[PDB]
């Protein structure tokens, strides 16, 4: 009954669940690491990408 | 010169932290899978 | 000769290395049809120590590891059990080759 | 003569009397023990897995 | 020509292997909208709609 | 407590006891052509389930 | 019943990736292999994608890579990782020959072979594929190369008339370089699959040099993740290679458009050439220059012949160490040299250099396995 | 220490009125608190390496964590009370 038996159990124990568990992850993460590495490139280069300074020009 | 210069240095910055996650795991894998014959010992039963 | 080639073979068996992954020399020989012929012709325990040393030695050198220092073959304590085998297939060799050319 | 404990299910099935009541052979004295050596020395020990600590006490 | 899997072991097999085959069809589709990007279920998605 | 017994309970037990586990294997003889444990537990689980 | 050893594909497959039995000992240094043969599926790979948009004419050519790297969608992407990737394929060439050489992996005289035709073919591809693009180094490089080629008397000079087709390097010579170099990697591809049938009949070769068959494992699933995170950090340098230092190997002067009369003060091939040039250019002969390269580069082809120790690999020879890593050394020296210019005292360098080249791989090698045999009481 | 960079990059003084006073006072003695807590876990930690705490008998852990769950409750009520309540 403890978290990593039942992990263990409702998600990696059969393969075709352990595939769906990678597709679903897959999906999750390409969402949040594209924001991540979006937001830390546009952190280093703090107004000077064109979006930044998008505005003046209307 | 270089009009892909800024999208070529975002593409490398998401490269280098994929790749900073992906090597300790594969790495790990290796260890595993390798780690079952590292720690393996031999023996030696000479009849005399 | 008397003094220190005595002294550069034995600081040239430390130096080359075999000798602290458990092997002695005559293991290290590459083999040709002669050293096939000298290993076929050798004893079941001699044949079974040199295949164990020599597993022994690839256990060893896939982990990066050797063998701790009271381990280490001995230089003088290194027999040269292969040796005569070798020599006596390489004198029959001779022999077969020096009979064709005539 | 009849029963001998076996078979790999912990049962005593039946056996011939050549090895049910006489399980020593005829062989009339032992020959040797080989003994085991080892690549590197090992702490093979039985009884609770040799020790078990992080440093020194 | 397929008559040889007419019986009840067959259909006990079939019985078997319905939520298996079930659940790879269904990480094929989530795959396949997944890898192909696809409008019609991505905007159902309450996290991936982000983008657009 | 035999006739309890169908197919249903034996492939649950079974995949309780064998499916995913890490063998013990003992082997004498000629065993080289005896894989290794690596191929042995991947043999334990089925890839299609 | 199985279809693993019984169905007639599956079968190779098995008997060259699944159940082979390789060394259990051998070192990072055999991934190099398997890393090549992904090398050479990339490039196929991105030269495919180059071959979609390249226009293979005199007018054209320049402006159509530079179509690829501005207009194409991630085009720029494509043609960096083609030629970084022709880079990353000559260090994992360099380090498998030195793995050949260093373990004694030439002892297998038949793959050793195969080899050093592949390595032929590899080269004489990457230079028309380092022609193609057309540029001032193009154009430069391919004409100082293939005219010191037409230096044998009575033959050579028909010889060049027939690779240029013409007089000179002209739009015949790109156009018949594209189709070359879209060719031979399919005839390199098939003659690694030659050199694998030629090494499976053996089996590898491990550091210790010793008979493997006493502790054997089969290639999955070991080496197949080992190759697998081989593959993973040979990805990491070439991207990093790609991604941030897209030139740093490559040569300014090629950004520039084929100028046919405008000589430049330098004229180099690539890196990857450097070290034969730098052997080229020590003897002031052509004749001897050209012939001195072919010895320079088949003198592996040689090296089977040279081998005196009744031991094998390197691993117990510390003299026969400190010679290959000499040679070594004299090989980077000899790269370095060849991107210099023929000045004081580079000459003098480079000639030294060559000279101690082939005396350490003609004489001092085989004196030294010879000193090292006599050494270990057995001669 | 990142807290003594919010005491090194705050916009006012413990001078600067009564919720400067309140603020910087109460945060004061929880940073003082979680000194007196971090020094308390180096001496357990010392302690451990030395090879003291056993399975059962191991106090001074307990205290420890007595005291590292009083400083985690007591900064759960600073973040409600000062910082995201009434600011
Ligand atoms: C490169 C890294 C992965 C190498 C392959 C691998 O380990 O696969 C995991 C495993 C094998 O690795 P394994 O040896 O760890 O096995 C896992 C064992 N079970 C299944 C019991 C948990 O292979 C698979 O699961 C099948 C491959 C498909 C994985 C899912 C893909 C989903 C997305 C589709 C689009
Ligand atoms: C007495 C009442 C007690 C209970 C009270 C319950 C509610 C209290 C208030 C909760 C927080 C309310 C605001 C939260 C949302 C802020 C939204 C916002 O401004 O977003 C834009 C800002 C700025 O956007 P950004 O683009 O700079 O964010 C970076 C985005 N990534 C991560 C993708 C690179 O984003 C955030 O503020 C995100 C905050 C994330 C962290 C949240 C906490 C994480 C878990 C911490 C504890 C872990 C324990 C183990
Ligand atoms: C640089 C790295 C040097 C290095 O690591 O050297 C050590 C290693 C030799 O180690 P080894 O004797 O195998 O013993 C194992 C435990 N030390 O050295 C090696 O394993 C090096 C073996 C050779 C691989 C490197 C090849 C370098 C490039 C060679 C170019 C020339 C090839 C021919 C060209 C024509
Ligand atoms: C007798 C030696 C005793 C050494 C004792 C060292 C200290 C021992 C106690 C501490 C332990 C240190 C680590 C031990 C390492 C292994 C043992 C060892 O020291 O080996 C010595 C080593 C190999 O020994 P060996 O092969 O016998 O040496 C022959 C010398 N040529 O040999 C060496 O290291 C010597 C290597 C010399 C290499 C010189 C190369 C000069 C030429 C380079 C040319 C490059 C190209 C230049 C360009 C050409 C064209 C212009
Ligand atoms: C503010 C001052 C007061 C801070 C709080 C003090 C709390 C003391 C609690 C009781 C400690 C005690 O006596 O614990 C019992 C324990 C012995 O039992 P135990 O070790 O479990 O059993 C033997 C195991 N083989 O005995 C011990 O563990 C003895 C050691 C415990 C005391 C450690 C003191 C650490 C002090 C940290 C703050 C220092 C203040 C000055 C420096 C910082 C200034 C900003
Ligand atoms: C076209 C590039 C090449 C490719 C794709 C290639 C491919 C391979 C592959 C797949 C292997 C088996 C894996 C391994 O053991 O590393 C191998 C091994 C080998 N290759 Fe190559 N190879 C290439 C170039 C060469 C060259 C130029 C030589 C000769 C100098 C050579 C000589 C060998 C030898 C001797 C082995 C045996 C390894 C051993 O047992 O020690 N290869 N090659
Ligand atoms: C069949 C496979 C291949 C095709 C179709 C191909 C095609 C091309 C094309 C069209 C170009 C010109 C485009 C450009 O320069 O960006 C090119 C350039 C090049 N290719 Fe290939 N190629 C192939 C394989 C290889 C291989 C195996 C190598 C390595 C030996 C290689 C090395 C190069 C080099 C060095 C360049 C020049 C890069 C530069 O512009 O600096 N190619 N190739």
């Amino acid at each position: 009954p403890t978290i990593p038996s039942r992990l263990y159990s409702l998600l990696f124990r059969r393969t075709s669940t352990f595939a769906l568990t990678i597709a679903v992850g897959a999906l999750f993460f390409e969402r949040a690491f594209d924001q991540g590495a979006d937001a830390i490139y546009e952190h280093i280069n703090e107004g000077k990408l064109w979006k930044h300074i998008k505005h003046k020009y209307e | 010169s270089e009009p892909e210069h800024d999208h070529r240095k975002r593409m490398g910055l998401k490269m280098l932290l994929m790749m900073g996650l992906l090597l300790p795991l594969t790495y790990a894998m290796k260890r595993h899978k390798w780690s079952v014959l590292k720690s393996r010992k031999l023996a030696y039963r000479p009849p005399k | 000769s008397s003094k220190w080639l005595d002294g550069f073979r034995k600081w040239y068996y430390n130096a080359a290395g075999f000798n602290k992954l458990g092997l002695m020399r005559d293991d290290t020989l590459h083999e040709t049809e002669d050293v096939k012929e000298a290993i076929r012709r050798l004893p079941e325990d001699l044949y079974n120590d040199r295949m164990f040393r020599i597993k022994r030695a690839l256990d060893l050198t896939m982990r990066h590891q050797i063998l701790p220092k009271d381990q280490w073959t001995k230089y003088e304590e290194d027999k040269f059990y292969l040796e005569p085998y070798l020599k006596e297939v390489i004198r029959e060799r001779k022999e077969r080759e020096e009979w064709a050319k005539k | 003569m009849y029963y001998k404990f076996s078979s790999f299910t912990q049962k005593l099935a039946g056996a011939w009397a050549s090895e049910a009541y006489t399980p020593q052979g005829l062989k009339p004295v032992s020959t040797e023990a080989p003994p085991i050596i080892f690549a590197t020395p090992t702490k093979l020990t039985s009884s609770v897995t040799a020790y078990d600590y992080s440093g020194k006490n | 020509m397929l008559s040889r899997f007419l019986g009840p072991r067959y259909r006990e097999l079939a019985r078997n292997w319905i939520p298996t085959a079930g659940m790879w069809g269904t990480v094929g589709a989530v795959g396949l909208v997944w890898a192909t990007d696809w409008r019609l279920i991505l905007d159902w998605v309450p996290y991936i709609n982000g983008k657009f | 407590r035999i006739q309890e017994v169908d197919a249903q309970m034996l492939r649950d037990i079974c995949s309780k006891y064998f499916y995913d586990q890490c063998p013990a294997v003992a082997g004498y003889g000629p065993i080289e052509q005896l894989p290794d444990y690596n191929r042995i537990r991947s043999g334990m689980f089925w890839l299609r389930f | 019943t199985n279809m693993r050893k019984t169905h007639p594909l599956f079968k190779i497959i098995n008997h060259s990736f699944i159940d082979l039995p390789a060394p259990s000992n051998i070192s990072s240094w055999w991934n190099f292999g398997s890393l090549l043969g992904v090398c050479l599926m990339v490039q196929i790979i991105t030269g495919l994608f180059l071959a979609m948009h390249y226009t293979s004419d005199t007018m054209t050519a320049f402006s159509s890579v530079t179509h690829i790297c501005r207009d194409v969608n991630y085009g720029w992407l494509i043609r960096y990782m083609h030629a970084n990737g022709a880079s990353m394929f000559f260090i994992c060439l360099f380090l498998h020959v030195g793995r050949g050489l260093y373990y004694g992996s030439y002892t297998f005289m038949e793959t050793w072979n195969i080899g050093v035709l592949l390595l032929f073919a590899v080269m004489a591809t990457a230079f028309m594929g380092y022609v193609l693009p057309w540029g001032q180094m193009s154009f430069w490089g391919a004409t100082v190369i293939t005219n010191l080629l037409s230096a044998i008397p009575y033959i050579g000079t028909t010889l060049v008339e027939w690779i240029w087709g013409g007089f000179s390097v002209d739009k015949a010579t790109l156009t018949r370089f594209f189709a070359f170099h879209f060719i031979l990697p399919f005839i390199i591809a098939a003659l690694a699959i030659v050199h694998l049938l030629f090494l499976h009949e053996t089996g590898s070769n491990n550091p210790t040099g010793l008979n493997s068959d006493a502790d054997k494992i089969p290639f999955h699933p070991y080496y197949t993740i080992k190759d697998i995170l081989g593959i993973l950090i040979m990805f990491l340098i070439l991207m990093t290679l790609v991604l941030f230092f897209p030139d740093m190997l490559g040569d300014p002067d090629n950004y520039m458009p084929a100028n046919p009369l405008n000589t430049p003060p330098h004229i180099k091939p690539e890196w990857y050439f450097l070290f034969a040039y730098a052997i080229l250019r020590s003897i002031p002969n052509k004749l001897g220059g050209v012939l001195a390269l072919i010895l320079s580069i088949l003198i592996l082809a040689l090296m089977p012949f040279l081998h005196t120790s009744k031991q094998r690999s390197l691993m117990f020879r510390p003299i026969t160490q400190i010679l290959y890593w000499i040679l070594v050394a004299n090989l980077l020296i000899l790269t370095w040299i060849g991107g210099q210019p023929v000045e004081h005292p580079f000459i003098i360098i480079g000639q030294l250099a060559s000279i101690s080249y082939f005396s350490i791989i003609l004489i001092l090698m085989p004196i030294s396995g010879i000193i090292e045999d006599k050494m270990l009481k057995l001669y | 220490i990142l807290q003594a960079s919010e005491y090194f990059e705050t916009s006012f003084s413990i001078s600067d009125g009564i919720y400067g006073s309140t603020f910087f006072m109460a945060t004061g003695f929880h940073g003082l608190h979680v000194i007196i807590g971090s020094t308390f876990l180096i001496v357990c930690l010392l302690r451990q390496l030395k090879f003291h705490f056993t399975s059962k008998h191991h106090f001074g852990f307990e205290a420890a964590a007595w005291y590292w769950h009083f400083v985690d409750v007591v900064w759960l009520f600073l973040y409600v009370s000062i910082y995201w309540w009434g600011s």
